[PDB]
């Protein structure tokens, strides 16, 4: 179902330890546990509860769940947002995601009118120091292009200027 | 969201809905999925077919395989009522 090359992937940025998560073609699915416990806290993880709620209409449910949930992690996170479409459509996540956004990240807007849905690029780096910041945002955009993207993937246009 | 897993780089793209629907709709996704995802016991209550579809997508071809779920069809009732619970 999932191409081999558009599944998410790890790959060692350093001699650290530490990989970084490489989701260039959204297809980390949020209920997939296989990469770790990226979305939902350890905050409810053993809280003792009990809730009630109306649930969405399911069909609605399903074509926006993981968006809004993976938004919400990696988008809180990330030190530089890049969010591609329509000006009507930045603009609107532009705001959405400053509020959102806990780290300072860098807003960067690229215009797409033919676009029909925006596209959101969240990009976050491990740990004079503004030099070093630049360079590492240059590499894993150039790690993006060259290794994982292929050339006429539309995808990773927003990746390319 | 919020985890022991944010001290790890990543790069990851997302085409979104229109910002007028996630504006409209986020906070109660965000709900459903942090109760379905931590809870223990979930119990859905509505039409016999919509919760019938509702468990099997929460279940998620069985990574969650782990949660007793209770299904209890109703008529007269236009939604799906879900209680979720956890415990210790």
């Amino acid at each position: 179902q999932i191409p081999d090359h558009k599944k998410p992937q790890y790959a060692s940025v350093d001699d650290t330890k530490t990989q970084a998560l490489f989701d260039i073609y959204d297809t980390l699915n949020v209920n997939d546990k296989s990469f770790g416990d990226w979305f939902g806290n350890s905050a409810l993880k053993d809280k003792t509860y009990l809730y009630a709620m109306d649930l969405l209409d399911y069909n609605n449910y399903l074509s926006i769940e993981n968006p809004i949930i993976k938004t919400r992690a990696m988008g809180t996170y990330a030190d530089l947002i890049i969010i591609t479409g329509s000006l009507e459509q930045v603009n609107g996540y532009y705001n959405i995601l400053k509020a959102l956004n806990k780290r300072n990240a860098k807003f960067v807007l690229k215009i797409n009118e033919n676009m029909p849905y925006a596209q959101a690029t969240f990009l976050r780096v491990p740990k004079d120091e503004n030099k070093l910041f630049e360079q590492q945002k240059r590499a894993y955009f150039n790690y993006a292009n060259d290794v994982i993207c292929r050339p006429n993937d539309e995808v990773c246009s927003p990746l390319r200027d | 969201h919020m985890d022991k897993l944010k001290d790890t780089p990543f790069m990851v793209q997302v085409k979104l809905p229109n910002y007028k629907d996630y504006l409209l709709d986020n906070k109660q996704v965000v709900l459903t999925f942090k109760l379905v995802h931590h809870s223990k016991k979930i119990t859905l209550i509505g039409d016999a077919n919509k919760i019938l579809q509702y468990k099997n997508y929460f279940q998620a071809n069985g990574a969650r395989s782990d949660i007793d779920f209770y299904l209890q069809p109703t008529l007269n009732q236009k939604g799906v009522v879900m209680i979720a619970s956890n415990y210790n």
